[PDB]
């Protein structure tokens, strides 16, 4: 529906939609921007991520409320409505994964773009895994793991240990291990090793980069406090 | 546990 | 789209959507329930009101953000996007007004249902007036005033001065006077008279009704503090 | 000024 609007206008309206907290609009604008076919800048990648993170975040919150009501009940209404929200969530995840596959990832050659998209791919397979129950839950989990793992491999070779994208990737991969893969020990070990190697690299950073990295290290520490 | 909040900017 | 779902299922799903904070769903479910043609109960009227109040409330918040950015700028993007949100808001208001006109109001014979719907009619014309700028802004304002006035007339004849619907009607009509009609003195006089007559009737109420009424009287007092 | 919040229950 965005084929007739300029790429630059879609980006400008995505920024406006974020200010207005209209995240469904924001996501549609950035989907249109991706479909122009050009690669995305650092700023533009973050707009894409923020838009869909908010959209799927509201759907995940609603799914958990409805799933909890459904488990307490065990008419068809609660199950039917949970299924509807679940189907809508899966469609959003499939849309994001389709954008990454057509063709953001294959054209991403720099470490910072490629790791960013692969982390995204792991995240949205993780969201699919949160609601998966059938014969494909194992394959969805492995799809998330494989995307995170490739991102991890690149980030360890190409980024410093304090790089915020590398830190956020490890944070979310650790959450994957703890919440999805039933591997809490792997989750704790990744979070600790990530935190400790970042701590040793902080001396290299400017005041602004120091603030960026320590913010995410605090999230790693928050999870370790909860997990140990 | 918290993933990256990721909802601003 | 709700023609094939049972009235009772629509109501139950509206309650589920409120718990999940899915207010667009909630509004669609209650629109379907209204279109079954039966009158609405007290509880059902409040579900209808809460659903659309949340939907239009997000649109009004977004419109104000975009309108403020647009005024600061004075490309076409900000104006275009504000117009889009404005058009979407007007469609929601028109939908609510259409439900009241077909046929909630004409079948509402009790004071508590009739005042409730007429207050609703005044509110959604007020929301239309907030964004109106053309040759119909005066007619929209008069439509809001006329609906509020008929509701006021019924509530004064048929309800005690502490009735929460009567109090909330007077509160919103006072906001209409202050924010829309450029009549701050009428706004202050209505709020004061409403508060004072409710205060004198509180001695008649149970503990639970006392809490209901004093909550809304506090909102009247909050506005008077801001206006004087 | 505040109208009836009207967004809960
Ligand atoms: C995957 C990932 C890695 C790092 C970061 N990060 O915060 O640096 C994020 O999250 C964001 O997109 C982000 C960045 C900065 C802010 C700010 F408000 F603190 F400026 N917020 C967010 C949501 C993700
Ligand atoms: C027009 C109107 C009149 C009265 C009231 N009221 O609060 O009584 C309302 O608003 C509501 O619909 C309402 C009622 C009660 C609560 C509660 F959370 F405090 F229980 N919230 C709301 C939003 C409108
Ligand atoms: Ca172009
Ligand atoms: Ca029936
Ligand atoms: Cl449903
Ligand atoms: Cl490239
Ligand atoms: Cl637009
Ligand atoms: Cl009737």
């Amino acid at each position: 529906a965005m084929g007739s609007m300029e790429r630059a206008s879609l980006i400008q309206k995505a920024k406006l939609a974020e200010q207005a907290e209209r995240y469904e609009d924001m996501a549609a604008f950035m989907k249109g921007a991706v479909e122009k076919g050009e690669e995305l800048s650092c700023e533009e990648r973050n707009l894409l991520s923020v838009a869909y993170k908010n959209v799927v975040g509201g759907q995940r919150a609603a799914w958990r409320v409805l799933s909890s009501i459904e488990q307490k009940s065990n008419g068809p209404e609660v199950r039917e409505y949970r299924e509807k929200v679940e189907t809508e969530l899966q469609g959003v995840c499939d849309t994001v994964l389709g954008l990454l596959d057509s063709h953001l990832i294959k054209e991403a050659g720099d470490a910072e773009s490629r790791v960013f998209y692969l982390k995204m791919k792991g995240d949205y397979y993780r969201y699919l895994a949160e609601v998966a129950t059938g014969d494909d839950k194992k394959r969805i989990i492995d799809s998330a793991r494989s995307a995170y793992q490739e991102a991890m491999d690149i980030s360890k070779k190409e980024m410093p240990p304090t790089n915020p994208i590398r830190l956020g990737l490890a944070l979310n991969f650790s959450v994957f291990h703890y919440e999805i893969a039933n591997s809490p020990e792997e989750a704790i070990s990744l979070a600790k090793t990530t935190f400790d190697e970042a701590m040793a690299d902080l001396h290299t950073l400017s005041e602004d980069s120091y603030k960026d990295s320590t913010l995410i290290m605090q999230l790693l520490r928050d999870n370790l406090t909860l997990w140990t | 546990a918290g993933s990256i909040p990721g909802r601003r900017s």
